[PDB]
RNA sequence: UGCCAGCCACCGCGGUCAUACGAUUAACCCAAAUUAAUAGAUCCACGGCGUAAAGAGUGUUUAAGAAAAAAAAUCACAAU
């Protein structure tokens, strides 16, 4: 009969959970500026989560997306195609200090 | 005769809820030349560095502006039971006791 | 002597029983007093063993309907314009004062959000706080 | 100890006319430096050690400090600090801090070391 | 015994204590019982205490 | 003989005697802070029980609970001091160890609030003194070392057949103090709160010993 | 003078010490009661075997337990009990039947 | 006597001062028997299987068994 005791429902206060920068957008192998994005410019590298950011499942979809657009041609393996060194850059790498 | 569980229901310990970015009222009750040991009241008190605007207006009694950031500094580390405590809380200094 | 043994049992146990067997020739102090005043439980040592598996603790987590509420205003204005004091126990915020318009304005028998939250807003306005208003 | 400090200090007295009455001196006006000419006239050793040369001297000089009675006939302790097992430390530093303290609600090379 | 989950039902004392004798008539005694049910769960019983007393007499 | 037997066990025959349920309330407890523990995390499994429950991660002790302990622990004290006999009140934790010693030297009590010497209660005459009197009763204001480890005084305290009167805290652990008051150890508000507490629950003692034996000498 | 004592098990221990090659240390296991309940043991060690019979009897009566007797001589109930690679099992017996058990146990 | 002659059921004893050999001297224990040998009675595991002896290279089924309720959801994607 104590009405002043706690309730038991669920946290209100509960922060809503982060999201990777394509949290239900859509990779396609197709838009090559979006996977010259994660490529390291130099070397042709795909940048690892660490450095992306991604989720596991966009990260994946972001590999399989590059190696498709490498085999079929759309995109080069060996450097980031130069029209798309402008572009704005995504990930945390810091190469010249 | 009140009850300890309306006691709690009612304090402002709970009427705050989630200590992120809230703006705080605090006291600073002791000093190192430049950190400020400061009660808000909450557990633990935090620490801060005197600023460089007018820095001799924080003395012991000074009150402060706070905005808290955590309401105690915990983690669980490597091969670790239980977490670890600094016995501190984290918090930012804005203006002191803006009158 | 007398008896070391820190896990054997309280030392209620050892003292009365090292006594019966008349080793301990001399009651001590703190024995008749705790006779007189026994603590609820008896100090007995218990190894502090970890949890495993599905076993979880029997802590209830603390929260009010009152709560359910400070989190949409915390979600429209944020912390309160006035600040805080954990010093003074009568302390009111911003939210308080909200959270009272919206419990009267529940026994005002409106069961729609947008007008709870909006009218309580507006009682608020009402007393000259400024909202903030942030998205 | 202490019967033993009362004691050697009486007889030191009386050793001490015992001297001045021998040696031939007013026994008020009797120094340490004159104990020490006497002695050293009486006993001449060579020895290079001086400690192990003979001596005639205050039984406060020839003994060490005691620690005094650190409890009354009840058990019971003086000091509060007693069960620091250093009291005599641990009372200097909370006179020092003591100091301190009050320093700080208050205040609002010349060869020394 | 250790092994066993009602290990008291492997003594002898258990098989001599129990008590039904058969008549001369009986011969042949079919226990026909069910796993799954409630009302199945008195004869399960039966089954795991009970016939290892019978047979035994 | 007969009426020394009667100055000590009179006051076992009443509950109140030396008053201390004025000394404190639940609502002074509670603007003491004593009701704030650790985060969940850092929480022991032996609290589990004294525990109200997790505000937002932070764990909150019961203050019935406290005040039903605590008014136990007080009562023990009192009931020691009064008979005259030892008290050693012990924390490791700097904030507060002026505190504490300026507490206990005011109570004629003892404090040890230093390093702690390792066989100092177990090998007490080698340590102490040729032979040597022990505290009759342990209290402690906090149950931890500074590297969060409990205090050893407590393992031994127990070990030497000393009751032991302690605040526990949400992480530390509750098993081996003989009388526990659940509480927060470490925002000065409560230290002072349990200082001046235990202070008085011993001055009382002192006073109604001087007293009763004021009358015993009348009576004579 | 009420505490007999009694050698449990005496062994001649040894260590490598860079120094003297082999170190041989005494240690004997050593049992105290008074006959009313109350007993215990202790270990002791020391280089001259005489100095760790000394030290085991007086460490010795520092652990004391309580042990209840039923009407002053058998236990209670059956106790079954595993220790660390040992198990113990002791029956409650009536008066006549005198103190059957391993050596160590009977003198205990 | 001196790693020799020899002894021991197991551990072991004899390499110059052997209470272990051979012989004295005292003792011990059995005793019309006493030792030695060889067969028995007795003696494993209702204990175990990461490091000790022991979970088979893998799955399915037969034979044989064991059974309250819940017990197919999806690839975060590299079976074949
Ligand atoms: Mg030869
Ligand atoms: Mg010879
Ligand atoms: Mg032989
Ligand atoms: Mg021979
Ligand atoms: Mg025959
Ligand atoms: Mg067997
Ligand atoms: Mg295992
Ligand atoms: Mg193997
Ligand atoms: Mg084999
Ligand atoms: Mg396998
Ligand atoms: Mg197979
Ligand atoms: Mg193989
Ligand atoms: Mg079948
Ligand atoms: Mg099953
Ligand atoms: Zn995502």
């Amino acid at each position: 009969s104590n009405e002043d005791l706690p309730v038991p429902m669920e946290n209100p206060y509960k922060e809503p959970l982060k999201k990777c920068i394509l949290c239900e957008k859509h990779v396609d192998y197709k838009n090559v500026q979006l996977l010259s994005q994660f490529i390291s410019p130099f070397t042709g590298c795909i940048y690892g989560r660490h450095i992306t950011g991604l989720c596991g499942k966009k990260q994946k979809e972001i590999t399989k997306a590059i190696k498709r657009a490498q085999i079929l041609g759309f995109m080069p393996v060996t450097y980031k195609d130069p029209a798309y060194l402008k572009d704005p850059k995504v990930c945390n790498i810091k190469y010249r200090e | 005769v009140e009850s300890f569980a309306s006691m709690l229901r009612h304090s402002p310990l709970t009427q705050m809820g989630p200590a992120k970015n809230k703006l705080v009222i605090g006291q600073i009750f002791h000093i190192v030349e430049d950190d400020l040991y400061i009660d808000f009241g909450g557990k633990f008190h935090c620490v801060c560095k005197r600023p460089e605007v007018d820095g001799e207006k924080y003395q012991k009694g000074t009150r402060v502006r706070l905005r808290l950031l955590d309401l105690e500094l915990t983690s669980r580390f490597l091969g670790a039971t239980t977490d670890t405590t600094i016995l501190e809380a984290d918090a930012v200094l804005l203006g002191l006791q803006e009158s | 002597a007398g008896s070391r043994l820190e896990t054997v049992g309280s030392i209620f146990s050892r003292t009365r029983d090292l006594i019966r067997a008349g080793v301990l020739k001399e009651k001590p102090l703190w024995l008749d007093i705790y006779n007189a005043f026994p603590p609820l439980r008896e100090p007995v040592f218990r190894r502090p063993r970890l949890r495993y598996g599905k076993a979880k603790a029997a802590v209830q987590d603390i929260f009010y309907h009152e709560d359910r509420i400070r989190a949409k205003f915390y979600s429209a204005y944020g912390s309160g314009p006035k600040a805080f004091d954990l010093f003074n126990p009568n302390f009111k915020s911003t939210c308080q004062r909200f959270v009272e318009k919206y419990i009267e304005l529940q026994r005002l028998g409106e069961t729609d959000e947008e007008k709870l939250f909006v009218e309580a807003g507006k009682a608020l306005l009402a007393e000259g706080v400024t909202l903030r208003r942030v998205g | 100890t202490v019967d033993f400090i009362k004691k050697q200090i009486e007889e030191f007295n009386i050793g001490k006319r015992h001297l001045a009455n021998m040696m031939g001196e007013d026994p008020e006006t009797f120094t340490q430096e004159d104990i020490d000419r006497a002695i050293a006239y009486l006993f001449p050793s060579g020895l290079f050690e001086k400690r192990a040369r003979p001596i005639m001297k205050h039984p406060e000089e020839i003994f060490p400090k005691q620690r005094a009675i650190q409890w009354g006939e009840d058990g019971r302790p003086f000091h509060f600090l007693f069960y620091t097992g250093k009291q005599s430390y641990y009372s200097l530093m909370h006179d020092t801090y003591g100091k301190l303290l009050d320093v700080e609600k208050h205040h609002n090379p010349i060869g020394s070391r | 015994p250790m092994k066993g989950r009602f290990p008291i039902r492997r003594t002898l004392q258990y098989l001599g204590q129990g008590d039904v004798v058969f008549k001369d008539s009986v011969k042949v005694m079919t226990v026909n019982y069910n796993t799954h049910g409630e009302l199945g769960e008195g004869a399960r019983k039966f089954v795991f205490f009970n016939i290892p007393q019978i047979q035994y007499k | 003989n007969d009426l020394r037997d009667r100055i000590l066990s009179e006051p076992l025959k009443h509950a109140d005697f030396f008053n201390l349920k004025e000394l404190f309330s639940v609502r002074s407890l509670f603007d003491a802070r004593v009701h704030l523990g650790h985060k969940a995390g850092c929480r022991h499994r032996f609290m589990e029980p004294y525990l109200f429950g997790s505000r937002l991660g932070q764990d909150i002790i019961d203050l019935e609970q406290t005040a039903a302990h605590l008014q136990l622990a007080l009562n023990f004290t009192a009931h020691v001091a009064y008979r005259e006999g030892i008290i050693l009140f012990v924390s490791r934790h700097r904030q507060f160890a002026h505190l504490i010693e300026t507490t206990a030297r005011d109570c004629g009590e003892y404090a040890h609030t230093r390093y702690f010497k390792g066989g100092l209660l177990t090998n007490a005459p080698l340590l102490l003194g040729p032979g040597v009197r022990l505290p009759d009763l342990i209290i402690f204001l906090h149950t931890l070392n500074n590297v969060f480890e409990p205090h050893v005084a407590v393992r031994d305290a127990a070990k030497m057949n000393i009751p032991t009167v302690g605040i526990v805290d949400t992480n530390c652990n509750p098993a081996l103090i003989t009388y526990p008051v659940p509480g927060n150890d470490d925002s000065p508000p409560a230290v002072r709160l349990f200082c001046r507490l235990f202070q008085v629950a011993i001055s009382r003692a002192k006073e109604k010993r001087r007293q009763v034996e004021a009358l015993y000498r009348l009576q004579g | 003078d009420d505490f007999d004592t009694r050698i449990l098990e005496v062994r001649n221990v040894f260590n490598m010490t860079a120094k003297e090659g082999r170190k041989r240390s005494v240690r004997v296991l050593v049992a105290v009661g008074n006959g009313k309940g109350a007993a215990g043991f202790a270990i002791g060690k020391a280089t001259e075997r005489a100095d760790a019979f000394r030290k085991a009897k007086n460490r010795a009566v520092h652990y004391l337990h309580y042990i209840e007797r039923y009407e002053d001589h058998t236990i209670y109930h059956d106790i079954s009990l595993k220790f660390k690679r040992t198990h113990i099992k002791m029956k409650k017996q009536p008066r006549g039947y005198g103190l059957h058990c391993h050596r160590a146990i009977m003198t205990i």
